[PDB]
């Protein structure tokens, strides 16, 4: 009963058998799973559409590009460069991350210090 | 892979010899994977040459020899957009300049090489002596 489920043609996905809020990985790439009453009478944790636009949910940031699916890896994006992590697709924030063995600083708001850290 | 993008251009115009000039060139808000913006110019009848190019979002700059020292390229703060300042302009400046993306290299660094994604329409610039 866990997991990403296609109900009456809306997607979900379940924990402890109730739909989740949250970013998660369904079969169709990242999905914003809202809280009711998001956009458009959604109903609590459907996915929604949600596009070009960034996301701050819990004090993590994302960014949704134009098929309403969560960006990973390195973007360009309003002139300044982000990394979304691969496996959770939130924004490196607040500090060092090392990827792909050079190390880089990360803003707050997720955005890449030029230059090399390590 | 890097998808083509739409570059709008702004700027240019006509000098005497010693005056200066501002480009602009525009790319949309988002561009997966690292990018090199900026300008090639070519005279009709000629071929076309690199003028300079700017990392977004890092700041790596390569220029041309021939226009090292007199024009300078920037990004708009807060967009995937670059400027091109040509001060000290010359007759031999005088050319179509075109505004190309291309794909930062790995080592954060761009190249006039190696390939162009996108390119815009073009600007004329002349300068007369």
């Amino acid at each position: 009963a866990n997991g990403y489920k296609t109900i009456d043609n809306k997607n979900f996905y379940f924990r402890n058998g109730l739909p989740q809020i949250g970013v998660f990985k369904g079969s169709n790439g990242f999905e914003y799973f809202a809280p009711a009453n998001t956009d458009a009478n959604n109903i609590e944790g459907q996915a929604i559409r949600y596009q070009n636009r960034f996301l701050h949910l819990l004090g993590k940031i994302y960014y949704f590009g134009n098929n309403s699916k969560a960006v990973t890896g390195w973007q360009t994006i309003n002139g300044k460069v982000y990394y979304f992590m691969p496996d959770t697709a939130m924004a490196a924030a607040g500090g060092l991350f090392e990827i792909d063995g050079v190390i880089y600083f990360f803003g707050v708001d997720g955005v890449k210090a030029p230059g090399i850290y390590g | 892979h890097m998808a083509q993008v739409t570059l709008k251009e702004s700027g240019g115009g006509s000098v005497q010899a010693g005056g200066s000039l501002r480009l602009s060139c525009a790319g949309p808000r988002h561009i997966p994977g690292s990018v090199c913006m900026g300008w090639y110019r070519q005279v009709p009848g000629k071929e076309r040459e690199g003028v300079a190019l700017i990392l977004i979002g890092d700041g790596h700059t390569n220029y041309a020899d021939s226009v090292k020292g007199r024009f300078t390229i920037s990004q708009d703060s807060a967009a995937n957009t670059v400027y091109l300042q040509m001060n000290s302009l010359k007759p031999e400046d005088t050319a179509v300049y075109y505004c190309a993306a291309a794909r930062g290299l790995s080592d954060w660094t761009c190249s006039f090489e190696s390939g162009v994604n996108s390119w815009g329409q073009g600007t004329q610039v002349t300068v007369s002596s």
